[PDB]
């Protein structure tokens, strides 16, 4: 498989087949699929060290691993998104053995002292042929070569088998499995064999060679395989019901922030909530959570302007639930990032040194931004696509807050409508869906760099398109949705969630 | 135009069932690479029948491989959440 | 049903052995593979 | 109306039937010596 | 619906074999008629 | 090959072939139905 530990070092070979049996279609899946997968290692913060050969008749490196330029992630993307097939195809051989002797050279050390770190050092190889190698020879005992070079399987007391691992990708339309076969490596419930058809479908096949065990607990990081449940899609989702006599059932939606804590709003509960009356069921386990305590917010108030003439006031409208016993992570259970974090940081991957306000400009630009929220159909989380209204358009997304039923004459928008509020719905640019009643209490999610960072909370719409408990049929245009920013309320989470040790900056 | 015939729809839905089975085989067969010999053993010999029962048409073996696809299938789900 | 083969041991070691079958109109089918140990000539002795 | 109800106990094989009722000359029906009251259905296994 | 109820059993069936149908209302009124209505469709296509 | 028979590079072997396994450790913590504890244990049986 392959371990995922910040503090690794690791070399990833990557030899790529150009003869003439592969094709220029298939050759450019071959890059789509480097591309995604370079693109999701990055995604775990990780640096390792690239290399890069296109092999033929006669290899040819583009990336040396002892180059600095190795570790550029971004770097490598380009140098092998700009190959041709059509580069060298005029030496359109498959010598496979010189290709990997080109590896063995590459973690070959000079004179006969290896540089420290070398068994500290993970190595893996990963190669893409049609299994015809009709040039050079015999492409295994070079791999003898490397097990030895790298004292791998030679000693009883030491295997070393976990610092190499060998996949081999079968790219082409024509391919040969016995040979592929015997390239790849042979571990006990590991898959190092691909097919055509595997090059289809690219989120199962890194599950499969993926261990998480250093990377468990790395927030709003998410599994979209097919096979993927719900919560296989959202680690964070937290299903949050309160049953209680006279109140009756009611549910709503909670996230995951740590390993105690689950962010929802405020308004689904109450002071006369009792603790044991509300339910909240993470990877959804029938086995419903014991929970501690309700962390409202202090300044939240749903009756602060009641005497004045106000129904509801949904001013600050965030809750932090504390369980009973704390969570462990795992790939159907895991937080979801949060602002102005060092995890944040990372996941943005952004240097150590940048600040919160520097976070704050690239999360909330004065435009429309791309977001999402969590809804329920038929008891099955899927998700809805909606904008974030936050550019000139920001004060028509306020002004549609007139129509919200119980508010059409109140005079003033800015005492109703705080700055607290994200406003989303409505069709401009595209048709932003509106959320049930149930839908309250989830996170506002928006992603970037391969990763999800949470930056709301669903507070409440104007016009309930859901209420005859079904979001069937059309409805008027100037529905909106207002979410809780979290810029707002960071000094209230981060005095929380402090001693949660989350890495505020 | 006419309605389908007494069978030919009845045919049409089982093969339906059995090809969306078999548009996740792939992954079903690459999940079970992480998983025990057993697994992997056990979807390549249900692979096949389904496959073949496809080409072929045959309601008896249609009807069989696609409760013996679904079964392995749901080995595999529970295989899956209880390795975690 | 047992069906006889013949092989000849060509090195010393616990080497490999594998054998499949396949029924045909089912699809039904086995497969084993086993090892046994390949002894060269000679046999012990325990002299003091 | 009378119910006529058709059992199936495989475990893994749904059944195609032609099931019919056949004329009698003291009870009316489409079943009639020209004409036969036939259908085809599937039972689901272990199921009716 | 209030004073109705379908079994899941029967509901999840559709249209592969869903012939006959059993519906349950928990009481019907005295005074005047209490109703309800479905849409059919054929998709066996057979006369008579 | 289109034959009605499975190929034999899809023929998976059957290889654990261990005379004696399953040599583990439980303690029996469940909460107590008449003072015995109903413990479960999914086992992966051998070839
Ligand atoms: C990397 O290589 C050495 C090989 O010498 C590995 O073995 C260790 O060697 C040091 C010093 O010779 C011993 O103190 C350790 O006990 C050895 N480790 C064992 C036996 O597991 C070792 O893995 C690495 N050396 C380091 C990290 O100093
Ligand atoms: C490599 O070859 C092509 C390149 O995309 C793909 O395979 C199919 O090839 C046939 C004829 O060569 C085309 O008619 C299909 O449209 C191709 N795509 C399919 C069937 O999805 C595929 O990417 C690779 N594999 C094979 C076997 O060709």
């Amino acid at each position: 498989k392959i371990v995922l530990d910040p503090s690794g070092s690791m070399n990833i070979y990557l030899v790529l087949d150009g003869s003439g049996s592969i094709g220029a279609s298939n050759f450019t899946g071959a890059k789509k699929c480097l591309v995604n997968l370079i693109e999701k290692v990055a995604s775990y913060g990780v640096k390792p060290r690239y290399g890069l050969v296109t092999y033929a008749t006669y290899p040819k490196i583009w990336v040396k691993v002892s180059e600095a330029d190795s570790s550029n992630a971004d770097w490598v993307t380009k140098q092998l998104n700009e190959i041709n097939y059509e580069d060298h195809k005029l030496k359109s051989g498959t010598n496979t053995k010189k290709a990997l002797q080109a590896v063995y050279s590459m973690m070959s050390w000079p004179d006969d002292v290896p540089p420290e770190g070398w068994n500290r050092t993970r190595h893996v190889i990963i190669l893409m042929t049609d299994g015809l190698h009709n040039m050079g020879g015999d492409p295994i005992t070079v791999i003898d070569e490397i097990r030895d070079l790298l004292y791998i399987g030679k000693d009883r007391k030491n295997p070393r088998e976990d610092y190499l691992d060998v996949y081999v990708f079968g790219v082409g339309p024509l391919v040969n499995q016995v040979n592929i076969n015997a390239l790849a490596s042979k571990k006990d419930n590991e898959q190092h064999v691909f097919k055509v058809k595997d090059m289809e479908n690219l989120e199962d096949v890194f599950y499969q060679m993926i261990d998480e065990s250093q990377s468990l607990s790395l927030c709003g990081m998410v599994w979209e395989h097919r096979k993927g449940t719900d919560y296989h899609k959202q680690p964070w989702q937290a299903k949050i019901s309160v049953i209680r006599p006279s109140k009756g059932h009611e549910s709503c939606m909670g996230a995951v922030v740590s390993e105690y804590f689950v962010l929802t709003a405020a308004h689904c509960f109450t002071v006369d909530d009792k603790e044991h009356s509300i339910k909240v069921s993470v990877g959804g386990e029938k086995r419903d959570l014991e929970i501690e305590v309700v962390l409202f917010h202090p300044n939240y108030n749903i009756n602060g302007k009641k005497e004045a003439g106000i129904p509801e006031f949904y001013d600050y409208d965030v809750a932090l639930i504390k369980l009973k016993n704390k969570l462990k992570y795992g790939q159907t259970i895991r937080p979801i990032c949060l602002p102005c974090t060092e995890g944040t940081t990372r996941a943005l991957r952004l240097p150590p040194t940048t600040t919160c306000q520097q976070q704050k400009e690239e999360l909330l630009p004065a435009q429309d931004i791309k977001a999402l929220f969590v809804s329920e159909e038929e008891k099955k989380l899927t998700r809805k696509e909606v904008y974030i209204k936050n550019g000139d358009k920001k004060g028509s997304c306020e002004r549609d807050a007139q129509y919200a039923p119980g508010y059409d004459k109140v005079k003033d928008i800015s005492e109703v409508v705080t700055p607290r509020f994200l406003c989303t719905g409505g069709v401009s640019p595209y048709a932003d869906p509106n959320t049930c009643r149930g839908d309250a209490g989830g996170p506002l999610i928006v992603h970037k760099r391969s990763r999800f960072i949470q930056v709301g909370v669903i507070s409440w719409g104007v016009v309930d398109v859901c209420k005859n408990q079904k979001r069937q049929k059309q409805v008027p245009a100037h529905a909106r949705d207002f979410h809780i920013n979290l810029f707002q309320v960071l000094p209230w989470l981060k005095e929380k969630l402090q001693d949660e040790d989350l890495g505020f900056l | 135009t006419s309605l389908p015939t007494s069978n030919e729809y009845q045919n049409e839905k089982l093969a339906n069932e059995l090809k969306s089975l078999l548009d996740e085989l792939n992954v079903n067969e690459l999940a079970t690479g992480s998983l025990n010999t057993y697994y992997k053993r056990t979807i390549k010999i249900s692979g096949q029948k389904a496959m073949y029962a496809l080409k072929s048409k045959d309601f008896k073996k249609m009807s069989e491989a696609k409760y013996q696809l679904q079964k392995i299938y749901n080995e595999i789900d529970e295989a899956l959440k209880s390795k975690y | 049903l047992s069906v006889p083969y013949v092989i000849v041991p060509l090195k010393t070691g616990l080497q490999e052995v594998e054998v499949k079958a396949a029924v045909y109109h089912h699809f039904i089918s086995d497969g084993v593979r086993k090892s046994l140990k390949v002894v060269p000539e000679g046999i012990r002795m325990n002299k003091t | 109306e009378i119910r006529a109800v058709l059992y199936n106990y495989r475990q893994n094989q749904e059944l195609k039937v032609r099931v019919e009722l056949l004329h009698n000359p003291a009870f009316c029906s489409l079943a009639t010596t020209k004409r036969r009251h036939q259908q085809t259905v599937t039972i689901p296994p272990k199921s009716s | 619906g209030v004073d109705r109820y379908i079994s899941k059993y029967e509901l999840d069936k559709a249209f592969s074999d869903r012939n006959t149908l059993i519906i349950y209302l928990d009481k019907v009124s005295h005074s005047e008629d209490d109703c309800l209505a479905f849409k059919v469709h054929q998709y066996f296509n057979v006369e008579l | 090959l289109d034959e009605d028979i499975i190929a034999e590079e899809n023929i998976v072997s059957r290889s654990e072939f261990p005379e004696s396994w399953l040599w583990n450790v439980e303690d029996l913590k469940e909460p107590p139905k008449n003072g015995i504890s109903t413990k479960l244990m999914n086992i992966f049986l051998k070839d």
